[PDB]
């Protein structure tokens, strides 16, 4: 199940939600909640709806009626003439999916480093090399909060994280930092939320 | 047990033959000018006053009151068969329903055929070409009863009661008179509604289809079909 990305969504409009039918080799490639692209063909699939009133039908075309006794009407005569209700709903037949923004042009360190491209991995060497990377990615993430450097830092090694571990004994030890920012109304919580968000 | 042709006989003459001084002492057959309306197509409804029907034939209301269907149908009947004896002009066609009638009276007329005998089954429905509606207003001596009192020994009758509404639906169109056009024949069949619900026809009855034995389906029209305003209310204990 798919529904309309925020960017398509008209005004005062639900997202619309269609099903995606993935075949041979592209049967898990989409995940909940992931942004993709998917080529196919939107097809119909005939479903049983709880229409109270009547609609299309199809029917033979051979003039048949029914004897006495055998009249062919009600429930005997819909089934000896074949009725049957022609209601249908818009289905995607997705031949193939991608995701919409790829992370690379191509899960350890080695595979990502082989899924990136030359030009991309010789990005992100620089920036591994460069000393002052930290203030530098502070400011890329937060260029329109003044100040709050301190905040903008907490963030930003909350988006990196630690090391999670599992003691012998089986305790998880927890590897991910939370962060929650308290203050006075107007002092760019929620900016800083949704720069994160996004 | 009586003779309801007896019935529709005395029930025409007092539609005839009755009169009043509603009208500032002027005897004016009060059903008499309602009929001219309801020919004229003026007047959808027609009130019967049981008392006015017991002001001369008493036994007449009790046979009324004890088989009030029955004898709506007949009084129905009787304005029917009245109605074109008191017609002194031509309808202006009202709506779809009276240009449906005429065209539909026009072309029996025209494949009439006085002397050949007609199918039951090949007629139009008296409910199909009323065009009025006949109520009974109870008599007075009647006294009103209860919700928790009129039970069984009351079912088809008369009975006249008193409440508080405490709900009540929407005008809605109920079928009365469905009706079905062939694809091969070019007749219209009708179907007539008693019950709360019902199938639609599949097959066509109609005698060119018959004798041709071809396949005759035929299909439900909202157009001639014979619809009236419905609501149902529910009326409370005082
Ligand atoms: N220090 C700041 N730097 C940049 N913008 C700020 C700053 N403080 C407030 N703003 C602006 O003021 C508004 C209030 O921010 P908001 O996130 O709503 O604060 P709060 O979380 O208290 O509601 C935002 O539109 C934000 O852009
Ligand atoms: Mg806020
Ligand atoms: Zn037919």
């Amino acid at each position: 199940r798919i529904q309309e990305t925020q960017a398509e969504l008209p005004r005062g409009s639900i997202p619309r939600s269609l099903e995606v039918i993935l075949r041979a080799e592209a049967v898990e490639s989409a995940q909940a909640g992931d942004k993709c692209d998917f080529t196919g063909t939107l097809i119909v699939v005939p479903d049983v709806s709880k229409l109270s009133t009547p609609g299309a039908r199809a029917e033979t075309n051979s003039r048949v009626s029914g004897v006495d006794g055998y009249e062919t009407e009600g429930i005997r005569g819909l089934r000896a003439l074949g009725v049957r209700d022609l209601s249908y709903r818009l289905v995607f037949l997705a031949c193939c999916v991608a995701p919409t923004n790829p992370r690379f042009g191509g899960q350890t360190a080695e595979s990502i480093k082989n899924q990136m491209t030359v030009k991309e991995w010789e990005k992100v060497f620089e920036m591994s090399q460069d000393k002052n990377l930290y203030h530098n990615l502070c400011t890329s993430l937060f260029p329109t909060i003044h100040g709050n450097d301190e905040v903008k830092r907490g963030v930003l090694l909350m988006l990196f994280g630690g090391v999670p571990k599992t003691t012998g004994e089986g305790t998880s030890l927890r590897g991910d930092i939370n962060v929650c920012i308290v203050g006075d109304p107007s002092t760019a919580k929620s900016q800083f939320l949704k720069h994160v968000e996004e | 047990l009586k003779d309801y042709a007896l019935e529709k006989e005395k029930v025409k003459k007092f539609l005839q033959e009755f009169y009043q001084d509603d009208e500032l002492g002027k005897k004016q057959f009060k059903y008499g000018n309602q009929l001219v309306r309801l020919a004229h197509r003026e007047q959808v409804a027609l009130y019967v006053d049981l008392d006015d029907v017991a002001e001369d034939d008493p036994e007449l209301v009790d046979s009324i009151c004890e088989n009030a269907r029955r004898y709506a149908k007949l009084f129905a009947d009787a304005v029917q068969e009245l109605l074109p004896q008191y017609k002194e002009r031509e309808v202006v066609n009202k709506d779809v329903l009276d240009v449906y009638i005429e065209h539909r009276l026009m072309m029996e007329q025209r494949s009439r055929d006085p002397g050949m005998v007609r199918s039951p089954q090949n007629q139009y429905p008296a409910e199909l070409m009323r065009r009025f509606e006949l109520y009974f207003q109870g008599p007075s001596s009647n006294k009103p009863r209860v919700i928790r009192e009129v039970r069984a020994d009351s079912v088809g009758k008369l009975v006249t009661v008193r409440g508080i509404v405490t709900r009540v639906s929407e005008v809605k169109p109920k079928m009365v008179v469905a009706t079905y056009t062939c694809d091969q024949c070019g007749a219209e069949t009708y179907q007539p509604i008693q019950s709360p619900t019902f199938m639609p026809l599949i097959m066509c009855p109609s005698q060119e289809c018959q004798t041709n034995r071809s396949g005759g389906r035929l299909y439900l029209q909202t157009r001639g079909s014979r619809f009236i305003k419905f609501q149902e209310m529910k009326m409370q204990e005082h």
